[PDB]
């Protein structure tokens, strides 16, 4: 996985590529994400 | 309903977007979220008739 764009959250559409066993999920929208970007597991 | 974008800070890469509406600020002071003094939005109606 990796993330591209200018700021987070909202204020600016990002970037958005996760990777795993399965699929890729690219996408550009807004989403949420914190000030620790991380995949939880369980 | 039809909107344009008269200022920014820089001009644009080409085929790029830019949805985001934030008050613009030409100057020292800020504008804090209030469309006073030196503050214009930057999304502008064409206006047809």
């Amino acid at each position: 996985g990796w993330i591209f764009g200018t700021t987070l959250d909202s204020k600016t559409q990002s970037l958005l590529i996760v990777n795993n066993a399965t699929n890729v999920v690219i996408k550009v929208c807004e989403f949420q994400f914190c000030n620790d970007p991380f995949l939880d597991v369980y | 309903n039809y909107l344009y974008r008269l200022l920014r800070k820089s001009k644009l890469k080409p085929f790029e977007r830019d949805i985001s509406t934030e008050i613009y600020q030409a100057g020292n002071k800020p504008c804090n979220g209030v469309a006073g003094p030196n503050c214009y939005s930057p999304l502008q109606s064409y206006g047809f008739r």
